[PDB]
């Protein structure tokens, strides 16, 4: 959820 | 009116007001898909291109590398194209080859990481490589750098304050780096001196900005409201600007998104769902009847949001 | 400016100078892309259901019925949509599974026709279905209805003259129903009065306009540019405000939306890509070396145009 | 190409  | 090149045409997104949602029109969703790479990081990806060009750290020549091919890395993918730059962006080998095929048409150097270590290899892999030539690579920092927030306080704040006549009650946005409602409520409470109600929203699966405030222990979990809950409290989330936090499940986020959708003809994200699911539940109090809302919509969805892909 | 509905943020897109095309920045697109449905036809599915309502012939109660499952039916569902009107589309049982999914995401009744009839065997359907209750459905007729032109009369045209100053020259746009072209240069020619030089851009592979206005034998053929090329000339084209017809071929419009996405960071449809190739070859004309030529991409893309796509 |  970093993979914004 | 003829913009240099793509990524001065950011923002001035339009705001709609719900008719299936809230109450007496008291929710106004602001479209943040109705921009270049339709997505609200469309803004954060121009200026923190711009400030490092401004401040000397991107220069003709040197490259920007980064570990997100989410919307972020596809917004600094399109600025980078429109401006000139070479751009590097890691990521799991398992990412889609949807995403693959749309970051290597915007001429980005894809480096493809282990499947198996996930996002912890693809953001190790993006500081190795930065590590190796520091003076030619250049790592924007989208969880920390301020040019996040600065572009929201300098656009999206002010199109708020502007397009309601100043009669703005609250502003409901999901948090993924913070910098949209950080901005947002700099620019409406300090700027323009309206004492609102912010309202910052992030899954009931990783409620940590929740945990953090109520001192309780931060637990954060897996969710499917892509976008927002990154599981820590992001340097660029000004948490004393935040008057409220609500949760959303992901369920119901993706109920809500789907009824924009099929009931207003608006095509959003999963994560807008849950934006306007928290925002429509704030707007049947009593207390917000006579308050304007608005809601972000982080970004557009060009699919029916199948539960493929949930 | 907060629009009622959906429909009404249609339109004020922007217009971006190229870099790579063109000599010395002639040549400035206008993003269509950046709408509600993601294209043009917003315009139209807005402005007709609009003319219908004031016109009488759409009431609260009855429906709308067509056979368009391409840009224009996806507008006219958002419409649809976001007025609370049904729906019904009919289209080939041969669709792909992302537009049913689409269209059924935004509300509409969709009604698969026979795959070895193709579009024929759903326009058929389409009439069939209006037959059987004629005061309950409503079919708007795209390729004749002048409310299509009229929109684009109305805003794309005023909206072009107002972002270049009044100091557009040129327009280049593909025609599909010929609205576009039709109504931006009644607005530009006749409403402002500047004399431009509207072209008109269809398939080689199936250049109907070009050989009627040659007074050749009218031969059409199949061709990949998306959203061009109908085959015949519709009753909205206004072959009298054409200057000049310009071919492209399918190839070579996609590999020009291509490079629109890797080299300008604009993400546009293969017809998009056929519109600017068109442009960049009069571009370099020495002739249109002092003109500004304003070209517009009709429709956005969420993908990189494969091979698979095209 | 009448899907328009």
């Amino acid at each position: 959820n970093l993979n914004i | 009116a003829i913009y240099a090149d793509n990524s001065y045409s950011i923002g001035n997104t339009p705001l709609v007001r719900l008719k299936h949602f809230g109450h007496n029109g008291n929710v106004v969703v602001k479209i943040e898909g109705r921009n270049p790479s339709y997505s609200v990081k469309c803004r954060i990806g121009a200026n923190m291109v711009w400030q490092a060009e401004k401040d000397g750290t991107l220069t003709k020549g040197k490259e920007i590398v980064d570990a997100t091919s989410g919307n972020t890395g596809i917004a600094l993918a399109y600025v980078a194209a429109a401006r000139g730059y070479k751009i590097t962006l890691t990521m799991p080998e398992t990412m889609s080859l949807e995403r693959k095929r749309l970051l290597c048409g915007l001429g980005v150097n894809l480096v493809l990481t282990e499947g198996a270590k996930g996002m912890k290899g693809a953001i190790a892999k993006a500081e190795e490589i930065v590590a190796s030539d520091p003076s030619r690579y250049v790592m924007l920092k989208q969880f920390e750098n301020p040019a996040n927030p600065q572009i929201h306080r300098e656009t999206t704040g002010p199109e708020i304050w502007k397009d309601t006549d100043g009669k703005v009650d609250v502003v409901v946005a999901g948090v993924g780096t913070g910098g949209s409602i950080t901005g947002i409520s700099r620019a409406i409470k300090l700027d323009f001196g309206k004492q609102i109600t912010s309202v910052a929203v992030e899954p009931v699966e990783s409620p940590v900005i929740s945990q953090t405030l109520a001192g309780e222990e931060v637990k954060p979990g897996p969710h499917k409201i892509q976008g927002i809950g990154a599981g820590f409290i992001p340097k660029n989330l000004d948490l004393s600007i935040i008057d409220r936090v609500e949760t959303v499940d992901s369920d119901t986020a993706l109920a809500t998104a789907r009824r924009l959708m099929a009931e207003e003809g608006i095509l959003a994200g999963i994560s807008s769902g849950a934006a306007v699911a928290a925002a429509d539940r704030l707007a049947k109090l009593p207390e917000f009847a006579d308050k304007l809302i608005v809601v972000i919509l982080p970004s557009a969805s060009e699919r029916y949001l199948s539960t493929a892909l949930f």
